C-alpha cells in the first residue's frame, strides 16, 4: 500500500539515527542549528550527516531525521594511536559540556577518560580500550566527536526491519534512505525495504574486502551483488566516523533527472581520497564499490554504479518520471472534479490524457535533454502514448471503475565517461582514386 | 472487420484540458500551415540544392455560434494573457478518420462579432506552435 | 433536483404568447388550427405553426449534479397568421408594429424568456369569392421566431476511480526498465505533509528613522 | 432554469449617454479589431519569442436608415468636434446573449449617403479606443 | 478467412438503428414502408429509405491473404420520417436532439460503426383532412446519414514468378552487345554469402585513466 | 518547435523603465523607444610587417543614447528647460538609468548632447533627443543564471 511522494519529498533525505532527543519518530530541519537546539551534541552522527548534506553543491533544502531507541554509547580507542589532547563533546539535558584527556597508550587514555564522573545523572564505565556511557531514565545524553582519534558507536534494542515500518507510517514524504547501523543484516534489511518501497538506499562501508582480490570475497557488496538489488554502495575509509552518506547525497539531491546528468566526476566535499593502488581499484570496480579518487589536485567520484551493475541515473530518472506522472494526473483529475465536471469513462474524454501527460512530465525532459528524440535503421525515438477505447475495457474493470493498460515509452540520453586517443609523432609524412563512392 | 464511416460527431477539440462544444454548422475547424516545406535554389546551369524549413507554425480556425458558452472562456483567456504575459495552452485535435494533432498554441487574433436578426458566428484564430498532422486514428496505417 | 424546461413546455407556451399579443393589440378574436369549430362571428385571426427549422450543433451543455447531461439547441419557428374580415391587412400590420413597443413586449416576452422575435414576411391582401355572391377580404403573413430547446440524457458513464499506467524506459546500459504509476481518488501525492516553513510576516512596530542603515 | 434565446431586440447601444434607435434590417452592428494580439519572431534554428501588442484600438460599424433621427445627432457631433477639438464620447454595447463592450470612442469617417427610389442606409464608422469583449451577459460563464 | 461486412449487412442494420432510437426517445410506435399493414392505433412514426447517393472513387483497398481485393466506397443515405398523431412536430424534434446526447448515441452508434449521422432538414407540420370531417396533425423530415460499403472481387490475376529482360548496349567499337537479365522468386543475388567481416564491439573492461594518450 | 521557446513570458515593451534625474520618462514614439551605441571599438590591433600582432585596450567608453518622444509629450518641456539651465550655470551632468525587462540594463550619468529637429505638419511629429552617456557598459544583471 505504498502511498505516493510529491516533489518536495523527492529531495528530502532521511537518516535513521539512534537518540532520544525528541519523542517523535521523525522531524525535519533546515540547518544544523535546529538540531543543536534539540540537544544533538556537536560531532554526533546525525549532526555530521546534516553538515555534510548541507555542505554539497546540490544540497537539499530540508533533512529528515528518524529515531531508533538508544540504549548506551561507546567511546572506542581500540586499535588507535594518540599523541594529541583527546577531546569529547557531551550534551546532558540541554547542558553542554566538554571533556579533556591529555596525551601514553590508548588503554591509559581510556582509563583516564573515566574522569567523566563530575557533574553527573549519567554514568561512565571504562573497560581498558573503550568507555561505555549509559544514561538514566530521565536523563538524555548526546556524545559527539572531538579532536581525538576515536570512533563513537551506539547500540539499541530495536532492529531496522521493525523500526522502518513505523517511520514510513508516521511520514512518507522523503526519497533517500540512510542508516547509522552498519551490520550486514541491517544493511540488507534496509536494501530490501527500500527496493520494495521505491526508495534509493545509500550506504558507506570501510570493509577491506572491497579491496580484497576479485578471485573471491564475502563482503556486503558481494551479497548485494548476488541478490541483485539497486542499493548504491561506496567504500570509504572515514565512513565509520564521518557518515559520508550525507556528502554523497549533497552532490545529487538538487539536480533534477530531466537533464540526464550522471554522477561520474562530481566533487563531494567532506570525502577523503581513495588510497589503495591500481590493482585494488580494479578489484573494487568488480564489486561495484565506487571510490573517490583524488586526481590532478582534486577529488572526483567514479562512475556511480549500483549493486546490480546498472547506473544510478537511469534508476533515478525512471523514479522521477513515475512520481511526476502520478502528481500531474492527480492534479488534473482533482481540478476536473472541483467543478461538477468529473472525468467520465467514455471515448469523448479519454484522449485528453495524452496532452495532460505530455505537458508536465515528458515535455520538460525533452526540452532539457534527458529524453532522446529523432530518427534512427527504421525506428524513431519520439515518446509515445497509447490509450485504450471504451470498447476494449473489460466489464469487470467498468464495474470497478478502474482504467488499465495505459502505456508510455521513452529513450534515455546517457552521458560520456571515458575517452581514448591514438596520438602519433613522426619525422615526416608519406591510392588516388578520386571517384565518388 | 468493419471499416469506419466518417463520424462528424467524434471530431474532438481539447483546449487547456477541457473539451470545446457549441460549433456552428458546416466546417467545425480548419487547419492550415504558414510556410512551404522546402526552399529550392536553382542555378544558372541547372544545379539544384534544397534547404529544410525550420519554421513550422500553423493556424487553426474555430467556428463557434455567438451564443456558445465557450466564447466567454476565450475572451477571458485572451485578456488575462495580455496582462500577465502567459499566453500558451495545450491544444489537441482528434479525427474520427483523419489526421490528428497535438501541440501547444495561443489565441492569435480576436474574431469579428456581428449582431443581426439570427444567431451569428465567430471565427477564432488559434495559433499552433507546430503543425505536423499524425496518422494515429487512421484505420490501418 | 437540477430541473429545467424541456422542449414541450417552450413550444406550447410560444403559441399562447402570440395569441395574447394578437388579442391585446388588434382587438380581433383568435383561433388555432389544432381543432376545428364552426366559423366564429365577426372578424378573427387564425394561428398556425407552419414550419420549424433546427440548427445543427448544440450550443451549450449543462451537467446535472449526478453527471446526466442536458443539451441545448437553437431553433426557428414560423407562424402563419390569417385575418378573415374587417380590415385584415390593417389588423396584421398592428401586430407587426407591436414588437417594436417596449412596454407591450415586456408583458409576454420578458428578458430571459426561451423564445424571441426575429422578423416578418410580406403581408398579402386577398379577396375570396363566397357562394358566388360576395368577395371576402383576407390577408396572410409569416412571423419567424427564435427559440432554444433543452433535453435531458438517458444515463451516464462510469467515473474514473482508479488509473494504472505502465512505463518502459529504453536505455543502452541494459534491458528496458519497467515501472508503473497509479492514481486513486482520495490519495494525495504528499499525504498531508506540512511542507517547508513559510516566510514569517514581521510584526508591526514603531520606527524612529524614515530610512535606517545598520551594518 | 430556462436558457435564453437570442433576442435581437435587447442588443443595446448607448452613445454619449443616450440609446441609439432606428437601425436598418439585418446586421445592426459589427465590431472588428485592428491588430493581431501577439507578434512572433522566429529564429534561423527555430527559437521562438513573442511580443505583446500594446495597440488595442478597434472599429465598430453602425447601420442606420437614412430617415433615422439619429443621423442628425451624429452629423452635428462630427462637425462640432472638428472645430473645438473635443472628440471623445462614451460608447457601450450589450448582448442579449453574447459579448458586451464598454469604452470610449469617436466618429472616425463620414459614411456614404445615396438617394434613390427607396429608403437607403448609412454605415457610420465609430472608432473605439479599446476592443476587449466581455462575458458579462453570458448565462453561466 | 479474412472476412468482412458487405453492403447488405450495413444497409439493413442502419434501418434498425434508426428504429430503436426513435422508439427509445419519443415513446411513439414505429413502422416501415417495406410491407403494408392496417394503420396502428395511437401515435406512431413511419420510416422510409427515400434516397441513396454514391461517392465516385473508392477510398480504400484491402487485399485478402490470397490476393482478392475488397474495395470500400463512401455513401450517404437519406431517411424520410413521418409522425402521424399527437404532437408530431414535437416528436420529430426530440429525435433530432437525441443525436447530440452522448450516452444515448453510444448504445446504437458506437465508435467504429460503419454508419454515422450527418445532418437534418426542416421539420414541416401539416394538417390533412380525413373523411371531410377532421384535420389530422402530421409532420415530415429527412435525416441524412454517412456510411461506408465494402465489396469483394471475383478473382485475382496471376503472380509474377519469373521475369526476363533483354538489354542492348549500343557502342561505337563494334556491333551492339546483347545480354539478358533474369529474376526468380527464391534465388537471392548473392546466394547466402556471409559478406565482409563486421567491425567487432570491444569487450567491457576497467580503465584507470579518464583520458589516456598512447603513442 | 516548442522545445526551443526563447521566452516563456511574452516580452512586454511597457516593462522597460527609463529614469532621468530620478523621474520616470513617459510619452514615447511609435516604433522605437531607445537606441544605445558606442563611439569607439574595444581594442586596437597593430600588426607588423612579418605578422607580429599586438593589441591595445581602449579608454574612451562614451556612448550616445537616443530617446524618441512624441512632440506633444510633456517631457519635451523638462529637457528644453534643462538645456538652458546647463548652458548658463555650467552644470551639465545628470543620472541616467535603464531597466532591461528581459535584456541588458544600463546605469550611468549623461547629458543632453544635441536638440532634435522640431517639425509641424498634418500629423503629430516626433523628436529624437540625444543623451550622451558617460560610460556605456551594458549590464546583464536582469538575466538569471549568469554564472
Amino acid at each position: 500500500g505504498t502511498q505516493p511522494i510529491d516533489t518536495v519529498g523527492f529531495e528530502t533525505p532521511m537518516f535513521l539515527a539512534m537518540h532520544g532527543n525528541f519523542p517523535e519518530r521523525i522531524r525535519f530541519y533546515v540547518s544544523t542549528a535546529g538540531m543543536v537546539a534539540d540537544g544533538f551534541a556537536v560531532g554526533s552522527p546525525a549532526y555530521q550527516f546534516a553538515t555534510n548534506a548541507f555542505a554539497g553543491n546540490f544540497a537539499p533544502q530540508r533533512v529528515a531525521i528518524g529515531r531508533m531507541s538508544i540504549d548506551s554509547s561507546k567511546v572506542d580507542f581500540t586499535g588507535t594511536t594518540n599523541t594529541e589532547q583527546v577531546v569529547v563533546n557531551i550534551t546532558l539535558n540541554k547542558v553542554v559540556k566538554a571533556v579533556k584527556i591529555n596525551v601514553n597508550t590508548p588503554a591509559q587514555i581510556a582509563t583516564a577518560l573515566a574522569d567523566a564522573v563530575t557533574a553527573d545523572k549519567a554514568t561512565a564505565v571504562a573497560t581498558g580500550t573503550y568507555v561505555t556511557v549509559t544514561a538514566v531514565s530521565p536523563n538524555v545524553v548526546s556524545v559527539g566527536k572531538g579532536a581525538g582519534v576515536y570512533k563513537i558507536v551506539n547500540e539499541s534494542s530495536e532492529t531496522v526491519a521493525t523500526v522502518l515500518p513505523s517511520v514510513i507510517a508516521e511520514n512518507h514524504n522523503w526519497y533517500f534512505l540512510a542508516t547509522e547501523a552498519r551490520s550486514d543484516a541491517d544493511i540488507v534489511a534496509a536494501a530490501e525495504f527500500a527496493k520494495a518501497n521505491y526508495k534509493l538506499h545509500i550506504y558507506n562501508s570501510t570493509d577491506v574486502d572491497a579491496y580484497a582480490p576479485e578471485n573471491s570475497a564475502a563482503s556486503v557488496f558481494d551479497t548485494l551483488k548476488s541478490l541483485s538489488y539497486d542499493s548504491l554502495g561506496t567504500s570509504d575509509a572515514g565512513a565509520d566516523v564521518d557518515f559520508t552518506e550525507g556528502s554523497v547525497i549533497g552532490a545529487m539531491a538538487a539536480n533534477d533527472p530531466s537533464y540526464g546528468d550522471s554522477l561520474h566526476l562530481k566533487t563531494m566535499p567532506g570525502m577523503v581520497p581513495f588510497a589503495g593502488s591500481d590493482t585494488q581499484r580494479s578489484n573494487a570496480w568488480s564489486r561495484n564499490a565506487n571510490i573517490y579518487r583524488g586526481l590532478y589536485g582534486g577529488g572526483s567520484y567514479i562512475e556511480g554504479k549500483t549493486s546490480s551493475g546498472q547506473y544510478v541515473d537511469v534508476i533515478r530518472f525512471s523514479h522521477w518520471v513515475k512520481f511526476r506522472m502520478e502528481e500531474s494526473v492527480f492534479a488534473y483529475m482533482k481540478r476536473r472534479s472541483d467543478m461538477g465536471l468529473s472525468m467520465k469513462m467514455s471515448d469523448e474524454d479519454l484522449p485528453v490524457l495524452k496532452s495532460v501527460l505530455m505537458n508536465n512530465p515528458i515535455n520538460i525532459g525533452i526540452r532539457n535533454g534527458g529524453i532522446l528524440t529523432g530518427y534512427d535503421n527504421k525506428v524513431s525515438y519520439d515518446p509515445t502514448i497509447i490509450i485504450p477505447k471504451r470498447a476494449n475495457i473489460p466489464t469487470n474493470d467498468l464495474a470497478a471503475r478502474i482504467l488499465r493498460d495505459v502505456k508510455v515509452e521513452l529513450v534515455y540520453n546517457n552521458s560520456l565517461h571515458y575517452v581514448k586517443i591514438r596520438a602519433s609523432v613522426v619525422l615526416d609524412r608519406p591510392s588516388t582514386n578520386a571517384q565518388t563512392p | 472487420l468493419t471499416l469506419q464511416a466518417y463520424d462528424p460527431a467524434k471530431v474532438l477539440v481539447f483546449i487547456g484540458g477541457q473539451r470545446v462544444s457549441g460549433f456552428a454548422a458546416d466546417t467545425k475547424i480548419v487547419i492550415t500551415r504558414n510556410n512551404d516545406n522546402i526552399s529550392v535554389h536553382a542555378g544558372v546551369d541547372g544545379e539544384i540544392s534544397n534547404a529544410l524549413s525550420r519554421d513550422n507554425t500553423g493556424v487553426m480556425t474555430l467556428s463557434l455560434q455567438n451564443t456558445a458558452k465557450w466564447n466567454g472562456y476565450l475572451a477571458q483567456w485572451q485578456r488575462q494573457a495580455n496582462v500577465t504575459g502567459l499566453i500558451y495552452l495545450p491544444v489537441q485535435v482528434e479525427g474520427s478518420q483523419g489526421l490528428s494533432l497535438n501541440t501547444i498554441g495561443w489565441i492569435q487574433k480576436q474574431p469579428d462579432l456581428s449582431y443581426g436578426t439570427e444567431v451569428g458566428q465567430m471565427d477564432w484564430e488559434i495559433g499552433v506552435l507546430d503543425a505536423w498532422l499524425s496518422p494515429d486514428q487512421i484505420q490501418g496505417i | 433536483p437540477l430541473d429545467f424546461t424541456n422542449s414541450d413546455v417552450v413550444m406550447g407556451a410560444l403559441t399562447k404568447a402570440v395569441g395574447r399579443l394578437c388579442l391585446d393589440v388588434t382587438g380581433y378574436d383568435v383561433v388555432e388550427a389544432d381543432e376545428t369549430i364552426p366559423k366564429p362571428e365577426g372578424p378573427y385571426i387564425l394561428v398556425d405553426l407552419s414550419l420549424l427549422t433546427p440548427l445543427d450543433w448544440a450550443t451549450n451543455e449543462v451537467v446535472d449534479e449526478d453527471g446526466v447531461v442536458h443539451t441545448a439547441h437553437n431553433y426557428t419557428a414560423s407562424y402563419t397568421l390569417t385575418a378573415y374580415r374587417g380590415k385584415p391587412h390593417w389588423a396584421l400590420s398592428r401586430v407587426h408594429q407591436a414588437f417594436g413597443l417596449p412596454f407591450l413586449r415586456e408583458k409576454y416576452f420578458p428578458t430571459g424568456s426561451p423564445y424571441a422575435y426575429s422578423s416578418t414576411s410580406n403581408i398579402a391582401r386577398m379577396r375570396v369569392p363566397l357562394n358566388q355572391q360576395m368577395f371576402e377580404n383576407r390577408a396572410r403573413t409569416i412571423v419567424t421566431f427564435n427559440a432554444t430547446f433543452v433535453e435531458k440524457d438517458l444515463g451516464t458513464f462510469e467515473d474514473i476511480e482508479h488509473i494504472i499506467i505502465g512505463i518502459d524506459v529504453d536505455n543502452p546500459s541494459g534491458p528496458p526498465i519497467g515501472i508503473g504509476a497509479d492514481y486513486d481518488k482520495g490519495v494525495k501525492p504528499g499525504g498531508d505533509d506540512p511542507g517547508l516553513p513559510p516566510k514569517p510576516n514581521p510584526p508591526i512596530v514603531y520606527h524612529d528613522a524614515i530610512a535606517q542603515v545598520c551594518m
